[PDB]
């Protein structure tokens, strides 16, 4: 539940971007290999699909499927055993802004995709499979945000609430629990910003993602919350979607008014 | 004095029947009413009082059933029949005094819930808390970080879709509303300014 849900978080981010992107002409390889299997079986299966795929008559499409099956196969070959229970591969080139595509090939070991074997070559990625790696979840979420609200109903002075403030509190000394909004719209170039970048004339990660990888080096304790609950929506639209319950009052310095200059 | 009748019920039956209680103004047989907020125009071709008898016209305070003519596929219970000269106001943003009642934790900007203004019922969320109030209803000059049980406060509220309403100062009924975290009634309040 602890650092487990933190992973489910990332899976949810992935599935979200896969079904988001679309390619033309059935050329998107999705491949899921359950544990206990041998790689060689699927390897020289794609090999067959390669022969089969060679009857298409759609030069532009055929050629596409060929290079996708190939791109998968010799990626799959890189593994020597279906790693401790699970292997997932999404592959193919997907349309992009500016009209220039970008061949995409993800492969990763999940957390026991029990019995779920699957090959598919559609014009989109099939994430239904992944769905198994995903209100007990909401009650904890609501319970957590309320724990945070108490620090406001009590004025205690343990909490923040704010990007520049929560980051500083984390940066400085300690925060007990970091509350972050799943779909937080924040990029970490250190100066933080949202999608207010088309106007400004300002390594380059998503704050959301950077926290998921470094929070450990700070004491917390990180929880991703969704704006499903009433609490969530509050926590998001009312408190920037990012905050923390500290232990112990700080003075939030660096920096702005007080000034004075 | 504009006509105002919040549609409480709507049903078909060889003709549409909108029924409500006239809250202001009057309506005559063969007149044109406006359905707010959708700005649909309808013709009124009959008025029937509680005795099920037709009448030539109803003043306000009357409980009537109206038989209307015209496209109404969009007319829903909660909308308001009004005159095409001074149609009742409708908006998605408004400011309002709010007495917080049973509200089991806190209340801050992101707070969303169900608002029942008149015949209507609608999803509402707080936009901003503007002031707090004490005993002699005073205007705290710092906006409240949050709100709590039994606390007077004045905030800004947003709705997904337009709802007809009026300043409590102008039409008490069109201005009162209660709020429900629809477990229970968390607050009551009155509209103090329609934001366009």
């Amino acid at each position: 539940t602890a650092e487990k849900a933190i992973e489910i978080w990332k899976i949810r981010r992935l599935v979200k971007q896969l079904i988001n992107c679309h390619g033309n002409g059935t050329s998107m390889i999705t491949l899921i290999i359950p544990p206990g299997e041998q790689i060689s079986r699927y390897s020289n299966m794609l090999a067959e699909e390669y022969g089969t795929a060679s009857n298409i008559k759609s030069r532009v499409n055929r050629l596409s499927v060929l290079s996708a099956i190939t791109s998968t196969r010799e990626r799959l070959k890189l593994y020597n055993k279906v790693p401790d229970n699970g292997l997932v591969i999404y592959c193919g080139e997907v349309i992009m802004e500016g009209n220039k595509t970008r061949k995409l090939n993800i492969d990763f070991e999940p957390f026991k995709p029990i019995n779920t074997s699957q090959y598919l070559c559609d014009n989109k990625f099939h994430t239904e499979a992944l769905a198994e790696l995903l209100n007990v979840k909401y009650v904890q979420e609501k319970k957590l945000i309320q724990r945070f609200f108490d620090e406001i109903s009590l004025d205690s002075g343990k909490y923040c609430f704010g990007v520049v403030d929560t980051m500083n509190a984390l940066q400085e000394g300690a925060v007990e629990t970091l509350l972050c909004f799943a779909d937080l719209d924040m990029i970490r170039y250190i100066t933080y910003m949202t999608k207010e970048q088309e106007e400004k004339d300002s390594s380059s990660m998503l704050l959301s993602e950077w926290l998921a990888e470094h929070y450990k080096d700070y004491g917390a304790n990180l929880e991703f919350v969704s704006d499903r609950s009433q609490e969530g929506m509050q926590f998001v639209k009312g408190f920037g979607g990012i905050g923390a319950v500290m232990r112990y009052q700080l003075d939030l310095s660096m920096l702005d008014p007080e000034s004075d200059e | 004095a504009p006509f105002i009748m919040p549609i409480a019920s709507k049903y078909k039956d060889l003709g549409t029947i909108l029924e409500g209680k006239i809250e202001a103004g009057s309506i005559k047989k063969n007149s044109n009413v406006l359905v707010m907020p959708i700005n649909q125009t309808l013709e009124v071709t009959a008025i029937y009082d509680e005795a099920d008898e037709e009448i030539s016209s109803s003043i306000c305070g009357d409980q009537v059933r109206l038989r209307v003519r015209g496209d109404d596929s969009d007319v829903q219970t909660g909308y308001v029949l009004t005159s095409t000269k001074n149609p009742v106001h409708a908006t998605t943003r408004f400011i309002a005094q709010i007495a917080i009642l049973e509200l089991p934790s806190i209340l801050t900007t992101g707070y969303s819930c169900v608002m029942h203004i008149h015949t209507a019922v609608e999803e509402v969320s707080f936009a901003k808390l503007l002031h707090k109030l004490d005993k002699t209803n005073r205007k705290s000059k710092k906006p409240p970080m949050f709100a709590t049980k039994g606390m007077k406060i004045i905030a800004e509220l947003e709705t997904q879709t337009p709802v007809c309403m009026e300043r409590f100062e102008d039409y008490q009924y069109m201005g009162r509303f209660t709020l429900r975290d629809q477990g229970t009634t968390v607050a009551v309040g009155k509209v103090v300014k329609i934001l366009d």
